[PDB]
């Protein structure tokens, strides 16, 4: 169970960053749509600059806990079972390439 | 999660440079050759059918209990007793 | 249109061949001889003898009025 | 072929056997692309033919085998279950090589 | 039977060899005999011989799923009620259901008959040729 | 009305793809995997077949 | 550039079929989200899918759609909405409804 | 005479065999436990000793059960091999009934339509004009 | 003036029919009157689910157990005969008095 562990601070500190990448991506989308034309270069630059700032930091992480987030597998249970009727799992559970 | 089959690679083989190359090979008069080749739609006569060029025969799949033919501008009728009929040969 | 709604007609004649042995084996057949009728009633699924017969009837009657 | 994109089921099969059981479960995944022939399960249904058995009797005779195995993991009745392809070298040690 | 007796005989015989023979080394003391411990393993073993020949005189033949009810603890007589048990509900299923398109062959003939009467002959004659001399 | 999937499955065109292709690809493995007699003694429980 | 590798009549075999894909509206939905409209070769080889539309050819293929659906993808603007899920469940119950 | 039926061969352990390899089993077992005897402790010695008493009991036992539900081996088998006739005839009924939905299967195979002769006309002008017009 | 395939073959009936009863054609109802559920007084047959009928005749605290091993020894049957020395058992076999932890003699079931 210690690898258990293990794996739980590890894909806590993934969600974390996550998280962070989700909240720069939905910033810059707002300031997108805040002006009808196009926005300035130098902004929309800095944007996607800061970007990979983020998806680096998410790419050493996974990186980092490469093996034991290989080793680890998910399957949906127990409490799931409630809304297992819907495919929405499936959606999110793929792993289909874009 | 549904998936098809891509279409043929020769699609993508498609320039509008190798076609500017073939119509310099018009112009003219190998590669060019196997270019034209591509290019021709050589349609098929006969005997091909899967994935037959005629519908299908009763002989061909059990044994056919009778055989008839009608002339031109004439039919053919007769009475035969069962019930003692007088109607048309083809629907007795 | 004639011709194809006839072709339509045997057609339904097949269908009703199977159809009917198909009902007439799945519905209650039970008979108990000397000894006493018991049943595993869950998989028997009865019918009524009285709605046996009528059945029975009743299918030679659609399939003579097919013919 | 990548197994893991994938989605399959036949539900052919079962209608043809009825409805969804623990020991259908096993059956069905014996049908799949994810259950291997070569399996030790697959051994077993060679090594009886056409008698009764009991479920204890399968995963007592699961770790009494040594080799790739098929079991189920959780189970839920009305809707969905959980199978893994686990690999015992010895019994009361398993090293799960897949979860399905 | 005479020789199912003398097997069953042969049989329990044995499975007392064995209790005894755990009995008396449970029970050890000096005050037994040396010469009673190895004697009761030896009728243990020349038992454990009997028991083939004998076996090779019953002859009879075990089903499968017998084997699999004793392996289970389960009661063969279990076996035995279910298969008579279904031999007679098999008995009326099937007579049942050759009873079921007997009639529906009768009906089918009489509608046949006030349909097409001409061929009457003809059906009373298809009756006629399934049935025994 | 339009050509049936597991014609699509079977077609000459897909066939041909996955010569050319390894058998690893994902799309191609999707529609992949979408594509007696006993003597012995009868089950002692009643069984009407269906 | 690798050489091609084709076959005479394997090809009119498969040109066949294609065009018998292309009747199919999902097909063409998966097309788009694939991204195929993008390429120029595609659209010439459309055009060469024009060559099926001749009588002794035509007399060839099962689906009639193909054909429509053809003359439909010449409009870029379709194409993009082909890419849409919600166009192409209408473009489906269309033939439905038709069928 | 009673009516010939088919007698059912297999699915069934000839009683002398099973005894015959119960004993050879059993006999082995306690070759095997001899030699790893005086290799162990005398406690131990014992307590497996005891172990396979026990255990070979059980398996007697087992016979024992067998011996005695022996005799009515001849009456269950007659039972076997009449629903092994019953359940025949059944499998005859489905049969039929598959037979006949095959060769309607066939039929379905072998009927002509007339011809779609306006699609046709259509597709002479290489348009489906009905799903275009027909269409929003 | 005849029909086609019509009484073409001529068949006898099934040997057994399922209209007769079969339970005494083939003698088994000497085999119901002693498995069947009703008696032929009328009492009802008890039967243990178990084989404890037998184990009851039999000495000692039986316990029922569930093992697949005699199936086995079926499917991997041994051959004729198996070598048996009987001194060398003997010798192996003279244990020491001692106690032995653990073990109960419940099995025994002698009290």
């Amino acid at each position: 169970d210690i690898s258990t562990e293990k794996t739980v601070e590890s894909l806590e500190a993934i969600r974390h960053r996550i998280a962070q990448i989700v909240q720069s991506l939905t910033h810059f989308l707002a300031i997108l749509h805040q002006s009808e034309s196009l926005s300035p270069w130098p902004t929309i630059h800095k944007n996607f600059n800061i970007l990979l700032s983020q998806i680096h930091s998410l790419s050493n992480n996974l990186a980092a806990h490469s093996h034991t987030l290989q080793t680890t597998s998910i399957y949906p249970s127990l409490e799931f079972p409630v809304k297992e009727q819907e495919p929405l799992l499936t959606t999110l559970l793929r792993t289909k390439a874009l | 999660f549904s998936a098809f089959p891509p279409p043929p690679p020769y699609y993508k083989l498609f320039t509008r440079e190798n076609i500017e190359k073939v119509i310099s090979n018009m112009e003219k008069e190998e590669i060019e050759s196997l270019a034209k080749l591509f290019k021709k739609p050589s349609c098929l006569t006969s005997g091909t059918y899967q994935m037959p060029l005629d519908s299908q025969d009763t002989g061909a799949v059990s044994a056919s209990s009778v055989n008839e033919g009608f002339r031109a501008d004439q039919k053919s009728k007769d009475g035969e007793t069962s019930d003692l009929i007088k109607i048309p040969r083809r629907a007795y | 249109c004639r011709c194809t709604q006839l072709q339509d007609t045997i057609d339904e004649v097949a269908t009703q061949f199977y159809s009917s042995i198909h009902y007439l084996s799945s519905h209650h057949d039970f008979v108990p001889l000397p000894g006493q009728e018991k049943v595993s009633d869950s998989k028997v699924n009865p019918i009524s003898a009285e709605e046996l017969q009528f059945a029975q009837r009743d299918l030679a009657k659609d399939l003579v009025t097919k013919f | 072929v990548d197994l893991t994109s994938i989605q399959w089921r036949m539900p052919e099969w079962v209608q043809s056997m009825g409805g969804l059981r623990t020991e259908n479960v096993l059956e069905y995944f014996s049908q799949s692309p994810f259950y291997s022939h070569k399996s030790n399960n697959e051994m077993l249904k060679m090594q009886s033919q056409f008698n009764a058995l009991d479920l204890g009797d399968l995963n007592s005779q699961l770790k009494r085998l040594t080799g790739i195995q098929f079991v189920i993991i959780h189970e839920r009745p009305p809707f969905l279950w959980v199978i893994q392809k686990q690999n015992r070298l010895n019994e009361n040690e398993v090293k799960p090589l897949t979860v399905y | 039977t005479d020789e199912m007796k003398s097997l069953a005989s042969r049989l329990e015989d044995t499975t007392q060899a064995f209790y005894d023979l755990a009995l008396i080394v449970y029970n050890l003391e000096d005050t037994t005999p040396s010469d009673a411990i190895p004697e009761s393993l030896d009728t243990l073993i020349r038992d454990l011989k009997s028991l083939p020949d004998i076996s090779r005189k019953v002859n009879n033949l075990i089903p499968q799923d017998v084997l699999e009810y004793i392996e289970q603890g389960r009661n063969p007589d279990v076996y035995a009620r279910q298969f008579s048990e279904l031999v007679q509900k098999d008995n009326q299923y099937v007579n049942g259901k050759l009873y079921a398109i007997e009639g529906f062959q009768k009906a089918f003939a009489e509608e046949i008959k006030q349909a097409y009467p001409e061929v009457s002959s003809v059906v009373d004659k298809i009756l006629n040729e399934g049935k025994v001399e | 009305p339009w050509p049936s999937e597991d014609q699509m499955r079977k077609t000459l065109l897909f066939q041909f793809s996955t010569s050319m292709v390894p058998n690893l690809s994902a799309t191609a493995s999707q529609l992949f995997s979408e594509q007696t007699k006993m003597n012995y003694p009868a089950s002692p429980t009643f069984t009407t077949q269906e | 550039l690798l050489s091609k590798v084709p076959d005479d009549k394997s090809r009119f075999e498969i040109e066949l079929e294609f065009v018998q894909m292309l009747s199919n509206p999902w097909y063409l939905n998966f097309l788009a989200q694939h991204k195929y409209f993008e390429d120029e070769a595609f659209l010439q080889y459309l055009e060469y899918m024009e060559y099926w539309r001749e009588p002794e050819y035509v007399k060839f293929i099962i689906y009639p759609t193909c054909l429509h659906m053809l003359t439909l993808l010449k409009n870029p603007q379709f194409r993009n909405d082909i890419s849409r899920a919600d166009l192409s469940k209408q473009v489906n119950d269309e033939i439905y409804y038709e069928w | 005479e009673p009516p010939a039926i088919p007698h059912i061969t297999e699915g069934f352990y000839p009683l002398p065999e099973i005894v015959e390899t119960f004993s050879h089993h059993v006999l082995q077992e306690l070759v095997s436990l001899a030699e790893v005897l005086p290799s162990m402790s005398n406690v131990e010695k014992k307590k497996k000793i005891l172990d396979w008493l026990l255990r070979s009991r059980a398996f007697t036992m087992r016979l024992l059960v067998l011996a005695r539900w022996v005799h009515l081996s001849p009456s269950v088998h007659r039972c076997i091999d009449v629903v092994a006739f019953l359940q025949g005839q059944k499998f005859c009924f489905q049969n039929l009934v598959h037979v006949l939905q095959d060769i309607r299967y066939q039929l379905s195979f072998a009927r002509l339509r007339n011809s779609d002769l306006v699609t046709a006309l259509d597709i002479l002008s290489t348009g489906t004009s009905l799903r275009l017009a027909n269409a929003p | 003036p005849e029909y086609h395939y019509v009484g073409s073959v001529d068949y006898q009936p099934t040997r057994p029919s399922a209209h007769q009863n079969l339970i005494e054609l083939y003698g088994l109802t000497e085999l119901a009157k002693k498995v069947g559920r009703v008696d032929e007084f009328g009492n009802k047959r008890k039967m243990r689910r178990s084989y404890k009928a037998y184990i009851q005749d039999l000495p000692g605290y039986n316990e029922i157990l569930r093992d697949n091993t005699i199936k086995q020894w079926l499917t991997n049957p041994i051959r004729e005969e198996v070598p048996i020395d009987i001194e060398f058992l003997h010798h192996v076999f003279s244990v020491e008095p001692g106690i032995i932890p653990g073990f109960n003699p419940k099995v025994f079931g002698l009290e």
